[PDB]
Formats: C-alpha cells, structure tokens, sequence
DNA sequence: TGGAGAATCCCGGTGCCGAGGCCGCTCAATTGGTCGTAGACAGCTCTAGCACCGCTTAAACGCACGTACGCGCTGTCCCCCGC
DNA sequence: CGGGGGACAGCGCGTACGTGCGTTTAAGCGGTGCTAGAGCTGTCTACGACCAATTGAGCGGCCTCGGCACCGGGATTCTCCAG
C-alpha cells in the first residue's frame, strides 16, 4: 500500500530555509493538513473562476485570480512573484 | 526515456508538480489541467510553507528549541496579522493561544 | 472623487441604525462606521476587481459582485 | 410666516 | 393657541426613535444615496485598477451588500449596548463586535 | 422513437431533472452521475421551493399583497428558525430586517 | 439574443400548485433563483467531497440525501429526503 | 451512560476560560458553557454519523471528524 | 497556619500566565469520550469511535471553547466589568450567528 | 523595607522515543508521438456605461435649549476566590 | 470555611445629541450626446488528453541517535506584607 503525503518535500522547503531546524511528526501531521487545505481552498477557488465563464481549463492566471483572491495582501504578492518567476523559470 | 527530469526542478522547486497534476485530474475540477498552472500552486505552497516554516523557528529559537512543535506553527500562525486573516476560521490542534494579557485585568 | 468619504452622510448612518434596532446614537460612532464600511466596501471591490481582471473585462457586473460576496459567506440574493 | 417655531400654523 | 405661550408636541427623546425604528424596518427602503455611494465606490478603486467601469446592477448589489452588512453590525451594537446596561451604542462596541466576528 | 415524457412527469416532480442533471454533468462535480441523484436533488430543490413560497404566502396574507416582494421572501426566511439556521450567512437583497424592538428601549 | 438557462417555469408552477391565487415579483423570483442555484452548488460540492473522499466516481442519491442531511439543519431535511424517497419511488 | 452532561467537569471549565483568559468566574458559567458545548459535540457527533454513514461504515474516523468540521467552517488540523 | 493566602485574582493570572502557553490539555479523555457515547446514543447505535476521531473532536472543543471564552472574558471587560457571565455567552452567540 | 510562601527558572545528568538518515522497488513520475479541441485573436455590431445640465425638494448642515442616559463615587452582602 | 471585592442599585453631576427649525445643496428625474469595450462569431493554432515505454525518487522498512522530557539539586522572582 502507499500514502500520498507532502511530508519529504516540507522536509526540503525547511532544510532550504532553515538548515539547523527540525519538526515533530505532529507538527508534520499539522503541515499536511495545512497543505491539503490551502490546496483544496486554491483549486476549488480556480475551478469555480473556470466554471463562470464557461471556461473547461485552469491555467496561471486561475491559480492567479485564487491567490489574489483567498491570500491576503503582502503575503498574496509575494507569492504572485513567486509563481510568476517559477513561469518565467520554466519558460526559460 | 532518455532522461527522466523532474519538471518541479526544472522551475527550481521543491514542491512536486506531477503529484499536483495527478490530484488536479484526480478530483475533477476542471476537463483539462495547465501546464503552468500546477507549477504556479506549487510555488505558492513552497513560499506559503516557507514563510510558516521560518516563523516557527524564529518562535523556536525565541523559546530555545531547535525541533518545531505543534505550539510553535501555532504561536507562527497566530502572531502576525497576516497568517490571523488568512487562517480566521481555521483551528490548530495540540496548541493554545497567545499569552496576552489585558490592562485592565493587571494589578 | 479625491475626498468624498464624508459621502455616507450622518442622518444616512441614523437610518442605518434606526434599520438595526438602535435607539439612542452617539457621535463617535459615525467615524468608526465610515471606517468599517470603507474596509468591507474596499475588501469586496478588490475582490471583484481580481474577478474582472480574471476574464480580461474592465468593467464589474453584479454577478461577479455576488461571488465575490460568496467567497467570504456573505453571499447576497437576487443579482 | 412661521416666525421662530411652526406652532398650531 | 397652544394653551397659550407654549411649544411644539415636543417628543421627549427615543419615543420618535422607536417610531423610526417601527415606521423603517419595515418599509424596507434604501438608507444611503445612489451617488455618493457610486462616488465612494469609485474613489476607493483609485489604490486599485484605475480605468474601471461599474455597472448600475453591481453598484445596486454592493450598495444593498454593504447595507444589509451594516444594519447587521448595527443590530450587533445595539446587543452589546443593552449587554453593557446601556442605550446609546460606543465605537467600542463596534470593535468589540468586529473582533468577536472575526473582522477585527 | 416514441412518445417523449419528461423525467419530472414519470417521477412525479414539477423540476426539471434533465437540466439538474446537465447543470451536474457540465458544473464537473464528479466524472460519472447516477440517474437517481437529479431525481433526488430536483425533489429536494422542489420541496424547499414550495415551502418558502407558502411561508412567503402566509406571511403576504396579512399585509393584504397578493405577490411575492423580496420583504415577504425576507420576513419568510427569518421567521421560520430552521430557514434562519440553514441561511444563516445568506443576505437577502431589498429584505430589510425584522420589525423586533427590545424590552429594554420600550418605555 | 442567446438563450439563457432559468428556473422560471418550474418555479412559477411550483407556486401554482401550491399558491392558486399568489404571485411573485421580478426581485424576489429572481432571489428564488439565486437560492436554487446556491443550494444546487452547495449540494453539488458537498456530493463532490463525499464522492472524493470515498474513491468514488459516482454520485448517486445517497450522495444527494447525505447531502442534505448534512447542510440542512434539522427536521427540514428529514422530510426533504423523505420527498426524495417517494421521488425515487415514483421513479422506480 | 444516560445522564452524562456532569462528566464536563467544572474546574476543567475554569482551566478551558484560563487559557481563554478570564480572570473572574461565575457560578452560572459552568452549566450555560456545559450546554453550548453539549450542543456543538452533539452538531459535529451528527455530522460525522451521516458522513461514516454514507459509507456505510459502523467505526468514525478522524477524517469524518475533520470533512465535519470544514463543513461548518471550523476546520482543523494535523488529522 | 497561612500566614498568606494570595489576594484573589492574581491566582487567576497566574493559571492565565501557566496555561495560554501550555501545551497539554485540559479536558479529561474519559469523561469526555463517554458523553460522546452519550450523545451518540441519541443518533445510530452500534457505533464506535476511534483514538484519533475522539482526539480530533477534543481538540476541535477545546478550541472552540477558549475561542468562545476569549470572546465572553471580552464582552465582560466591555460591560465595565471583570466576571463573565452566560448571559455574555449568549451575546456571543448570538453575535457570531451560531 | 528586609523576611516568608509559593512559584518559576536554571543546571547537570539520564531515559528514551520518536527523529533523522540509508537501501530495494515500484508505481507514480517523466518522455515522446498524434489530434480533436478549447483557447487566443481579430474584425463586426451596439449595449449599456460615462458625461453635462435645468430644477426641485426632500435629505442634509448647523444652530438653540433640555433632559436622560453616561459617567463618577459609595455600600451591601452575596457571590467568588484561596486553601 | 474564612476573607475579598465588586455587581447592582442608588445618588448626583453633566453634557450632547434629540428634536425641531432655519437654511443649503445635491440626488434624482429626465434628457441628450459620446463612446469603450461586452458579445459574437469565424479562423488559426498550440495544448492537454491519451497511450506506450522507461526510468527514478518517495514509500516501506530498518538502524542508530540526540534532543525532548523528566528527576535530583541550587537560586531569581511575584505577592503580600506590616513597617
């Protein structure tokens, strides 16, 4: 059998800003879910934006719109520069 | 078939794309899933869980541990504003809240 | 348009209190009402903004306005 | 003319 | 006259209250003007996308949104004045019920 | 062929199940529909349509209105205290409140 | 122009079977409307998460009546399913 | 089994408000925060039967507690 | 025998002080996972309730009821006064819409 | 204004229980083709949004006197706190 | 069970909107004129789905460990002092 989890790629996100840190299996349970609900929250949010204007995809800028929309403020534009520089990464 | 290279290393994150692509397609929410747009979401989580990550080992290094608990992504979520307004309706559990104390209420 | 924030005029916010069971009004309360509703009026116009921008129109339709008012489970009925 | 008060007109 | 030098009915005050209160929860009119409300709306998208229209529609539903959303927070005010053994409501209250519904 | 009857006839029903099954096929709820779920969500739809609209009626009755205004919709919705628990973040447009003055401000 | 999807007809006979002589104006059908069309989603997405979180790729009534049990509080539902019952037993 | 409500004890009531804050108790408190506790336990424990009950499941899970939660908008985490 | 008893309400600020940094939980497990029987008995029998399902619901509780606390120990400083009272539970209530 | 009570903090040392790192494998991840198809895209209407003005009159600004609730200060003793 | 203390009622000040009136003024009705992009549809074209093949890091499991928690000791510190 196997499990999804997002548990090694949290491990690499906090060994990649915090070197000299770790995180307790709780803690790790608590990240996933974490993760799991923003992911819920962005893709129902990006799905919904397809869904109003007759559209059958999702492409950056549905993804944009979520974040734009559920993230707030600073927090949203830095993560607006984020992906746009992951675009821009992958169409390089 | 000649190289297999992950596509989340190619625009330099961590987080999987193929995984997010996969539950994309798996829950139906739209009849086709971008190219970009599972690398965009990646992204976001990546930064989403690096800022929380490095908060709560700020909050850690405040309160002398090097192993993040479950009161520290707490007292991370709900010190700033920011993380307040996002997670309003959101609990954590194995975690209390901050140790305000009320001016009227001192002696 | 610079400066028409005293448009929500004050016997305007009586009637809103007299709408909401108020019996006795004071004169602070006009400025923090202002303020609460500029917040809530700034919050659910950048949100349909982000919603008009998402479909690539310049103008805000009423629909967009009611999904932008679902999104934070304040979803207003009959547009 | 209603000076000052409308009283009983 | 008036029982000689005398002066207008002279409602003490809240009994022409509660009559507003009686004579407008009820006729479920609009409380604030279309155009200033317009001018508001327009004014605060100038921090935002500064070439934008507004339908009369979406002006109509942010206008009743934001209405029916303060008549509630007014209604909240009005529990917490009577909750704080009082009949005038204080910027205070407003806080109070701002930060207990989570907007604050 | 022959003769075409709707779904809504044969099942008793008023709603229309095609086009709820449409709405569910196109809204990409899930890849497959049962044929019994637009039955079942049309009735629902239907019963909850029915109700509001008689506690509308019942509460126009005694205004001396014979139609249906968003008041009468919004005095409907919360008078009946299950319709105010289900719609609880649910605003009603051109609805107003309910005329309820408190003991404390009556004289 | 463009015809444009609408629950008048069935909501107007709705009315006439159960009001004669009560009619409705434009605002308020056109709130009627609106509640139709958030229950439909609500139920809709609430259905969605039940399938999901079951591995199952069908929604069948059973999804629509736990649906219903669980949005709508109360009583209110009970006899809401209850017409989906004889719903399913007229149409069966 | 059948009269259960007294198990909620009362010095956990006044630990439960300490950690909320509060400085002073009231005797009323105890059975008013036993009552609104009961009735938001017996909310979730009733969501969570019809969701392990589409299943057709005996056993709830911690996801049935959890999916019971978002749907109230009250979600938690790490389960 | 006490020379001292501590002034009321400073006792108060020091379980607030000990607890809103606390880890550990306050609710006991075995009172709380019986009325959940209790109130399950209400609904289908024959039903059981796993460790993580009752750890989930008495997290989800406790947080719900600090939250709620917090809420009434603000409607009471609000009211110029200290205690709180069901009364400020019930404003509360009704304030959130629940 | 120098002692107690209770209480938190610090420190050294130790048990140990998850925490963190390493090996096979596979099934989910990646690579390489077509191809209908949905999405950009550009030329048309023309719908409804934006702008200016006469008038008016009812909503609104400011002023005049008043009282009733807001607020400051006390007492009881009953309710709450510390043990 | 002994002590504290403050919720509520009472008394007294006070003052500021409450209500109304004199005066202002712009919301709205109605009209006309201009026009920016909603919207509509034909056309082009990359793109995600689908499928066959391949290979590769997460999963499962296992081995070793080291900081979390706790048990002995010792002090800084809050609190209430009677002074």
């Amino acid at each position: 059998t196997r499990k999804e989890s997002y548990a090694i790629y949290v491990y690499k996100v906090l060994k990649q800003v915090h070197p000299d840190t770790g995180i307790s299996s709780k803690a790790m349970s608590i990240m996933n879910s974490f993760v799991n609900d923003v992911f819920e929250r962005i893709a129902g949010e990006a799905s919904r934006l397809a869904h109003y204007n007759k559209r059958s995809t999702i492409t950056s800028r549905e993804i944009q719109t979520a974040v734009r929309l559920l993230l707030p403020g600073e927090l949203a534009k830095h993560a607006v520069s984020e992906g746009t520089k992951a675009v821009t990464k992958y169409t390089s | 078939r000649a190289k297999a290279k992950t596509r989340s290393s190619r625009a330099g994150l961590q987080f999987p794309v193929g995984r997010v692509h996969r539950l994309l397609r798996k829950g139906n929410y739209a009849e086709r899933v971008g190219a970009g747009a599972p690398v965009y979401l990646a992204a976001v989580l990546e930064y989403l869980t690096a800022e929380i990550l490095e908060l709560a080992g700020n909050a850690a290094r405040d309160n002398k541990k090097t192993r993040i608990i479950p009161r520290h992504l707490q007292l991370a979520v709900r010190n700033d504003e920011e993380l307040n307004k996002l997670l309003g309706r959101v609990t954590i559990a194995q975690g209390g809240v901050l140790p305000n104390i009320q001016s009227v209420l001192l002696p | 348009l610079r400066d028409n924030i005293q448009g929500i005029t004050k016997p305007a916010i009586r009637r809103l209190a007299r709408r909401g069971g108020v019996k006795r009004i004071s004169g602070l309360i006009y400025e923090e009402t202002r303020g609460v509703l500029k917040v809530f009026l700034e919050n659910v116009i950048r949100d349909a903004v982000t919603y008009t921008e998402h479909a690539k129109r310049k103008t805000v339709t009423a629909m967009d306005v009611v999904y932008a008012l679902k999104r934070q489970g304040r979803t207003l009925y009959g547009f | 003319h209603y000076q000052g008060w409308k009283s009983s007109w | 006259a008036t029982g000689g030098v005398k002066k207008p009915h002279r409602y003490r005050p809240g009994t022409v209250a509660l009559r507003e209160i009686r004579r407008y929860q009820k006729s479920t009119e609009l409380l604030i003007r279309k155009l200033p409300f317009q001018r508001l709306v327009r004014e605060i998208a100038q921090d935002f996308k500064t070439d934008l229209r507004f339908q009369s529609s979406a002006v109509m539903a942010l206008q009743e949104a934001s209405e029916a959303y303060l008549v509630a927070l007014f209604e909240d005010t009005n529990l917490a004045a009577i909750h704080a053994k009082r009949v005038t409501i204080m910027p205070k209250d407003i806080q109070l019920a701002r930060r207990i519904r989570g907007e604050r």
